[PDB]
């Protein structure tokens, strides 16, 4: 049903809008494929302590 | 007290087993029945099958 009414609206919607929702499924596909992430992480600094001299 | 604890043993196994092959022979009938279903509802015009 969902295809029915997708392809209502894309009919009504014309060849671009087909277009385009092949375009953002392929960007789903795309992402399932290759789901991963990272973050690039700035390490924090360590502490000590020194007595300073008077 | 050994030997009851096999024979115990030897029981369930057998008994498992024959659960685990009632239990396949239960689902391929089963998706054996949901292709039928299946095919069938495609009535809905080929659209649906789409």
């Amino acid at each position: 049903k969902a295809a029915e009414l997708i392809a209502n609206s894309l009919a009504t919607a014309g060849d671009g809008l087909i277009e385009l929702r092949k375009l953002e499924a392929a960007e789903d596909i795309a992402y399932q494929l290759s789901r991963s992430r990272n973050i690039t992480y700035l390490p924090a600094g360590q502490s000590v302590l020194l007595q300073l001299p008077q | 007290q050994v030997a009851q604890q096999e024979a115990q043993r030897a029981q369930f196994l057998v008994e498992k087993a024959k659960q685990e092959q009632r239990q396949k022979i239960v689902q391929a009938e089963g998706e054996a029945e949901a292709a039928k279903m299946l095919g069938e509802a495609l009535s809905k015009n080929p659209g649906y099958i789409k």
